[PDB]
């Protein structure tokens, strides 16, 4: 039976007027008589039995006085190892055409995070086969993970490689929750992962969650479909003691999409548009992806920074959540350097020689105060030249150019790009063969060689071949 | 079909019409000004459906209060008044679609502006429907010819992608447009129909005398046969210039969803954002950043995301779309360009200082990018092109050595002189499209370093010369790089040696 | 038609044809004159033209 | 004006009805609308700037 | 006018000026 | 009829209007305070002093309840009364003519008589008409109306009936011109 | 009105021909 | 009759209220008793039979309730061969105390612009004789053109040199439209008119209309002078056929009119201030400026750069509109160079 009707209808605002128990804030609500499934989240009492909700669906096709149903609970998705290896909608419908998704129970999207004293925090290294950041900004099991990049720098690809390296042989599920991007992307990973095996038809198989918000979708459903793909990884998490893999796309679109509604809400725009619940909103959704005594969950999330303004509040805000932070340059791009991983911006909360060992943190700086010290010299370069120079900055600016072409990695993602196949770098192997260009291993043979290599033997070895080439 | 038969079938056609007419809700205008009519009752309408005016006009109830309903005029409002009567038609916004768009002009609403005949189609599709999800799309593996040298090389676009021409004012934005209809229409008049193209031009706050010219350049060229122009001019409300993208580009998905391959070309967007802001803020809307409405970037999202590649289930069509964006001054950090450039795939930038310069077309590979990549060029192109990008990327490092000057090592010179003979190889006149094959031939003479003998200001002409040259004595040889579209080792072989002897027969500067 | 010369019968039928709309909940034009008179004049051209192949 | 948040309709209906029953509007007050985290309370008379209020359910 | 490239333009001549003010010196 | 005015709006009259109405058909009365109103209304537009005195603003509360009390304290429903002593708490006294029109409306939406206006260019003879009643009636057949005649129209021997708020379009101009558009997008 | 890429474009062209010739030794 | 009421004055909107019969939209008022007649142009409907209208004149001395009567159609202003030589108002009247104008008929100054079918090309260059510009932005007859350029940078020297070396050897009529100027160039134009020979007092002479919208005059009558002029034009395009020279002086006020009434009108501001209609008022008011298979008009104007920011909204939407583009540049002043023409901004 349904107790509210639709009163007002603009944009993907809808009222509805209830003649009684009103439903609680952040409640679904089923709209009857729409072609297609139509969920509204309650989001404000405006009085008078009156409440203010956001359409998920295209909100063409409804009518004044439509009959509304209250489910007395927020919007529920189904969890489970039902969802893994399938795509789900915002509000849990299968768009995969696989048919409906299996599920033990159904739990709610909203929920408070994990009390202080149970949070159980913890640093494990991740070897994640990429040597510029295993070595400058090392990941933490269980800790958040940053990716700020700008429009087309890497960022998506670099997501890709991640997957390709962690989530497969990783005895826990992982869950991708793509919110805001296009749906190319989305296909394009879903038949990589059906070839890659990631997924697969077969039942018991698929140890991995795909989620999509697509920019198809209408505003409000991107600002909540983030929240269905955490309640998996949460299930995960909770019910089963397992380190979960949460891939999360561009969370600026999640900001982005509150800040499309916020002014029809009744919000005053911020200095820069935005809603003014901007850091509860976004500090509601980071507080949740954390680790706690049930279990884990490595959340690899990307900062789409827009105009490369890295001062937005949305990406400023998040760099506070964040344990381990990759920023892309799009400078290094240009150079032909990729990863694009900024080495000074980048930073991780696991750089600590306590925390790791202290060869590592030591190869680390030195690399750091060398690339800095080349950036400094690029001033009077440009004017005198490197001739002019000392033999002692002829040689740091030597060594910072090779070691900063070494840093470029080809992986298995960037083989259609470039046509070189990807190649996987040990932590060991990694931070031997920079600590080796510090000491001047390489400051011998020429700099065209220590460009996308993996290992610091097979720059030499590629030296050597060239010298009886020629 | 005798006369006859087709006649008896044009009668029995007539005889069998129908028209139903049933109860219709009415309401009155509380108040009209500046194309916004705020409707009395009128209930238990639909968003976004259609109603008509006293006079005959339509409108669009887009918001609809309790108190009343704010209707916009989907023309021009000066007929109406307080209490006149507006009657819902029932049905959301559509337009008509089919293969008889093709040849005419029509505007945002879909009349033929054109003059010379009513339009006769049986299709009409609605305006604003939701994109295709992400099962039904596929990997586009299609190269799209644009004619152009430098956006077939470096800047390849695939069918079903989403490329950006983003530029100033004059920086040739719809040169770039009008060269790839052009380039179309020869696999238009062949039997290919793997390669056919239909285009599609969207004109949003544009001069009609901008667009006359060009409507006369597509049938100077015999190209507007497969070309259908959307017209949203500057004196045209804000609604239709909010409409006409949405309006061509489904016409673009009746060939994408029957297996076809369409080309919509969307204009100046920012013109859009104008008009959908004015739209907005005369609805009393809260405004945005900048004026603009909150959901703004849903606006061109919602658009450039219906362009796909469907799979081969659905016939394994495809839509190809070009939005357009005018900067101010350069600046690409402003709000609407960056939305924009974050949607599409690749975005082609267009520099002033390149096109004075006498770089025309005016493009700065250095920033362009595709997500396709290669993945679109042939075979004979990816190979070329691979060497093509890293030995444009070392020129434009020496660029500033050459002020430094007082020396020159031996190789840098060769290095500096083979990048300038690139950059002098990839211009291109307007109006000149040029064939995929051809290009082939032109790019890997310039990359191999044989333009570096002659001088650069010869090159251009060689260019004309040589392809000449090569169409006519050496047929065969285009014919397999066509068919196979790799260039076997046969072909560089053959290719790789009457290069160099060329250059020797004909009277050019060879003097390096 | 819309001119006069015998257009009595054009109004007179569209009357009775518009009262059976009105009482019913829709209507549709099956007694309007307008579309035998159309056809009336397209027959006569099918017959005039439908003489033989030659 | 436009209208007025404590302008409700639970609040005028009592009004046109004609009884003066308030429900002790001292030291209670109705919420009459809720956004965003703000809900705001017709009534609740004598209550200091800046003070402690419960809630039916028992948040403050 | 897009302040943050204004900032750019003005650090540069501040390096300019710093290395050609260095050069006098050496001068 | 469940206490429900016909619709509900934000408006400052229609806000008035829509919880009187509910509240006066709350108890037992819809009609007494519909007369009240009604008064109102003629009262505004027939005495010029009237007019002045609820559009002015600038007066006291208690000034305003004194002069509200000699116009009438009885005749009255106690809906319109209390009503009144809102708005001068309220400030809303200036509202009072738009709040009473505004009422008037709801309780003609609930009055079951409607009028239908029938739009023909050639006039309608006495015998014509007489038809006309027996087609709208074997309609409806439910309900009685009253019928208005309007002989203005752009169309010829065509009919269009206006019944409140419903349109249904009988005329031949409508026919004509499907016709010819359906004939010119044959695609023979 | 672009100094900043101005003295960017000379570090990285003397930057490569310095290092050029470097290489050759190098090698 | 005076069917209708001031309602309320708030500077230059007035509205009215009638008892019944609603004047249409952009339709002509004229409020009674009052010298100097006031004209209002219908621009909203508001509601309970009252409508917005915009003020041509000066509104002191408008008092409430003050009747007005309703003309039922547009401003229509006198066109013909009697404009030729002789200045008109914004609202038509003559303001160069010759007497009244004779015309034949009176067009209104609202009018849709031509369609797509009536359109044609003429790519035929116009020599001005100066070098500067036939060679960068050589001018077409038949097209638009259009002078940017800031506070007193050379935008009114520039077109006193293009009268001087076009207008006078031009063959059919010419139509110039000042809008927001001062009035001292008006006065120093006719005279130096007169004295040319351009133009005299003799019927059958002065192949050339002037126009004028002087900063003197209030909002309002500066955003539809321009309509004025142009329906002056239309007229020799249409009726006459022949070619015709449309000088257009500084148009920018007319959008900064547009903007200085906007805000009365209840409009949300745009994102510097402007109205939300401007691109589709300037919009109607530039394609109506085109040549057509009757005749031709060569449009030069003018538009003002406000704190020589090209980048505002306003020039910056007018560009899409020109074929020919000059950009006056201040830097070139400084250093003496005149007409300081930017060749690299001159499209
Ligand atoms: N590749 C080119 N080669 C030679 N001339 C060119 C070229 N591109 C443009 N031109 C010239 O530039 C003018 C038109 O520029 P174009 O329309 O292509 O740019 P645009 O950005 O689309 O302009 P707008 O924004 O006004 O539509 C013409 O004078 C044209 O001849
Ligand atoms: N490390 C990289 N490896 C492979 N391709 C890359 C790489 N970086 C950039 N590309 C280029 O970036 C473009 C794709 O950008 P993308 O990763 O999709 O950004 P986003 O995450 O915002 O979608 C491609 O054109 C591709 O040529
Ligand atoms: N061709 C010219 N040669 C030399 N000086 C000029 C020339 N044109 C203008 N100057 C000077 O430039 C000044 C500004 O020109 P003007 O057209 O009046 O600008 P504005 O559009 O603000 O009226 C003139 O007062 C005049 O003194
Ligand atoms: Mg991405
Ligand atoms: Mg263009
Ligand atoms: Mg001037």
């Amino acid at each position: 039976k349904a107790n509210g009707q639709v009163s007002q209808v603009i944009g993907a605002v809808v009222d509805v007027q209830f003649e009684g128990e009103l439903p609680q804030i952040l409640n679904a609500l089923e709209v009857q008589g729409t072609q297609h499934r139509l969920v509204l989240e309650v989001a404000q009492h405006l009085g008078d039995s009156r409440v203010r909700t956001i359409a998920m669906d295209s909100t063409e096709g409804l009518v004044r006085g439509q009959p509304v149903v209250d489910t007395g609970l927020p919007i529920s998705v189904p969890v489970g190892p039902g969802t893994l290896g399938r795509i789900m909608n915002v509000i849990g419908e299968p768009i995969d055409q696989r048919g409906p998704i299996k599920a033990a129970k159904l739990y709610p999207i909203h929920r408070d995070a994990p009390s202080f004293t149970d949070q159980a925090t913890s640093a494990e290294i991740l070897v994640t086969g990429i040597k510029v950041v295993d070595l400058l900004a090392p990941y933490a099991r269980g800790g958040k993970i940053g990716l700020f990049g700008g429009a087309g720098v890497g960022k998506t690809v670099l997501i890709q490689e991640l997957i390709n390296n962690v989530a497969k042989h990783h005895g826990g599920y992982s869950v991708f929750a793509g919110v805001g991007e296009r749906t190319r992307e989305g296909n394009d990973l879903y038949h990589e992962m059906m070839d890659s095996k990631v997924i697969s038809v077969k039942e018991g198989e698929s140890r991995c969650a795909l989620i999509f918000g697509q920019m198809n979708e209408p505003p409000g459903a991107r600002a909540r479909v983030g929240l269905t793909g955490l309640t998996v990884a949460e299930y995960f998490r909770d019910e089963e003691g397992k380190d979960v893999l949460l891939f999360v796309d561009n969370i600026f679109r999640f900001t982005q999409a509150c800040s499309e509604v916020s002014a029809l809400l009744g919000r005053i725009p911020s200095a820069v548009g935005y809603q003014p619940t901007l850091a509860t909103d976004l500090g509601a959704l980071q507080e949740r992806i954390t680790t706690t005594q049930k279990g884990s969950i490595t959340s690899v999330q990307a900062i789409y920074v827009p105009a490369d303004d890295l001062t937005d509040p949305a990406p400023a805000t998040t760099f506070a959540h964040l344990d381990a932070t990759t920023v892309l340059n799009r400078g290094l791009t240009e150079l032909g350097i990729y990863p694009a991983v900024d080495p000074l911006d980048s930073t991780s909360r696991m750089l600590d020689p306590i925390t790791i060992g202290e060869e590592h943190y030591t190869v680390a700086r030195g690399v750091q105060k060398l690339l800095q010290d080349y950036k400094s010299l690029q001033d009077i370069i440009a004017i005198l030249g490197v001739d002019d120079l000392s033999e002692e900055d002829k040689l740091v600016v030597a060594r910072a150019r090779k070691v900063q072409k070494f840093l470029s990695q080809p992986f298995f993602m960037s083989e259609v790009f470039s046509g070189i196949p990807g190649r996987f770098v040990n932590l060991k192997q990694n931070i031997a063969s920079f600590k080796a260009l510090l000491e001047g291993a390489g400051d011998e043979y020429p700099e065209s060689c220590f460009y996308m290599k993996g290992d610091l033997e097979e720059s030499l070895a590629a030296g050597r071949a060239d010298a009886l080439k020629s | 079909l005798s006369t006859g038969e087709a006649s008896v079938v044009l009668a029995e056609k007539i005889k069998g019409i129908t028209q139903q007419n049933d109860i219709t809700e009415y309401g009155t205008v509380i108040s009209i000004g500046d194309g916004i009519a705020r409707v009395f009752g009128l209930t238990k309408v639909q968003a976004g459906e259609m109603v008509e005016f006293k006079s005959g006009i339509r409108g669009m109830a887009l918001n609809l209060e309790t108190d009343n309903v704010g209707v916009v005029v989907l023309g021009n409002d000066r007929d109406i008044k307080e209490g006149d009567v507006v009657k819902r038609t029932g049905a959301i916004v559509d337009v008509p679609i089919g293969e008889a768009m093709c040849g005419r002009v029509f505007d945002a609403l879909g009349n033929p502006i054109d003059g010379l005949g009513p339009l006769k189609t049986t299709q009409r599709a609605r305006v604003e429907i939701k994109a295709p999800g992400i099962i039904p799309r596929q990997s586009v593996r299609q190269p799209m010819q644009t004619g152009i040298k430098c956006v077939d090389s470096l800047v390849p676009i695939g069918r079903g992608q989403r490329e950006l021409i983003i530029g100033d004012r004059q920086t040739g934005k719809t040169a770039i447009a009008i060269d790839t209809i052009l380039n179309q229409k020869e696999a238009f008049n062949t039997g290919d129909v793997k390669k056919q193209l239909y285009c599609i031009y969207v004109a949003v706050g544009q001069k009609r005398s901008t667009i006359a010219n060009l409507v006369s350049i597509l049938k100077q060229h015999d190209c507007m046969k497969f070309t259908i122009v959307v017209c949203a001019t500057a004196s045209d409300a804000a609604p239709l210039q909010f409409l006409a993208p949405y309006s061509g580009c489904a016409i673009g998905e009746f060939f994408r969803d029957n297996g076809k391959h369409a080309l919509i070309i969307y204009d100046d967007l920012s013109k859009q954002a104008v008009a959908y802001r004015q739209m907005s803020l005369l609805l009393r809307r809260p405004p945005g950043r900048e004026a603009y409405p909150g959901d703004v970037f849903y606006l061109h999202s919602r658009l450039l995301e219906r362009a796909a590649k469907m799979n081969d289930s659905l016939g394994g069509g495809s839509l190809t779309a070009l939005p357009v964006i005018e900067t101010q001054a350069g600046d690409v950090s402003a709000y609407i360009p960056t939305n924009v450039i974050s949607i599409t795939d690749g975005q082609i930038f267009l520099e002033t200082e390149l096109f004075y310069k006498g770089i025309r077309p005016a493009i700065n590979v250095g920033l362009s990018v595709s997500r396709v990549g290669s993945a679109a060029q042939i075979k004979a192109m990816k190979k070329i092109a691979g060497n093509l990008k890293l030995t444009l990327a070392t020129y434009r490092e020496l660029a500033a050595f050459s002020q430094f000057g007082s020396d020159l090592d031996a190789k840098t010179q060769q290095q500096l002189n083979t990048g300038e003979r690139l950059v002098e190889m990839l211009k291109q006149n307007q109006y000149t499209p040029m064939k995929v094959e051809e290009q082939v031939c032109i790019i890997f003479a310039g990359v191999k370093g044989f333009l570096d003998a002659l001088v650069t200001s010869e090159v251009l002409k060689f260019e004309k010369k040589f392809l000449e040259h090569v169409r006519t004595n050496h047929s065969a040889l285009l014919k397999r790089i066509r068919d196979s579209g790799d260039l076997s080792e046969v072909d560089t072989n053959e290719l790789n040696t009457i290069i160099p002897l060329f250059i020797q027969e004909g009277g050019f500067k060879l003097k390096a | 038609a819309l001119k006069g010369d015998k257009k009595a019968e054009v109004l007179a039928r569209s009357l009775d044809s518009a009262i059976d709309g009105l009482s019913k909940g829709y209507m549709d034009y099956q007694n309007d004159p307008l579309l035998p008179l159309i056809l009336s004049s397209i027959e006569a051209n099918v017959k005039k033209i439908t003489t033989l192949s030659a | 004006k436009k209208l007025s948040t404590g302008e409700a309709s639970v609040v005028l209906a009592e009004k046109i009805k004609g009884i003066t029953q308030q429900n002790d509007i001292t030291e209670y007050g109705t919420v009459i609308s809720i956004g965003d985290g703000i809900a705001r309370v017709f009534g609740l008379t004598k209550v200091q700037a800046g003070e402690m209020v419960e809630f039916k359910s028992g948040i403050r | 006018a897009n302040l943050k490239q204004l900032k750019i333009r003005m650090k540069a001549i501040g390096s300019i000026k710093k290395i050609t003010k260095a050069m006098k010196m050496v001068a | 009829p469940g206490d429900k005015p016909p619709a509900i709006e934000d408006s400052i009259h229609g806000k008035y209007a829509g919880v009187l109405f509910s509240s006066a058909s709350s108890n037992k009365s819809l009609n007494k305070v519909a007369e009240d109103m009604k008064y109102f209304n003629q009262l505004y537009k027939e005495s010029e002093v009237f007019k002045s005195f609820l559009n002015n603003v600038s007066l006291k509360r208690n000034q305003q309840r004194d002069i509200i009390s000699a116009l009438g304290k009885t005749n009255f429903n106690p809906a319109t009364n209390n009503l009144l002593e809102t708005l001068i708490e309220n400030k809303r006294l200036d509202s009072l003519p738009k709040i009473a029109e505004k009422y008037m409306d709801y309780y003609r939406i609930l009055n079951k008589q409607e009028s239908i206006t029938i739009i023909s260019a050639q006039e309608l003879t006495a015998a014509e008409k007489q038809k006309v009643e027996q087609g709208l009636k074997k309609g409806n057949a439910n309900v009685q109306f009253t019928v208005v005649y309007q002989v203005d129209p752009a169309i010829l021997g065509g009919l269009q009936m206006y019944s409140g708020n419903n349109f249904l379009d009988c005329s031949l101009l409508s026919r004509v011109n499907k016709l010819k558009t359906e004939i010119a997008k044959i695609s023979f | 009105t672009r100094e900043e890429e101005w003295l960017d474009k000379r570090t990285k062209s003397q930057e490569k021909v310095y290092f050029d010739q470097e290489d050759r030794k190098a090698m």
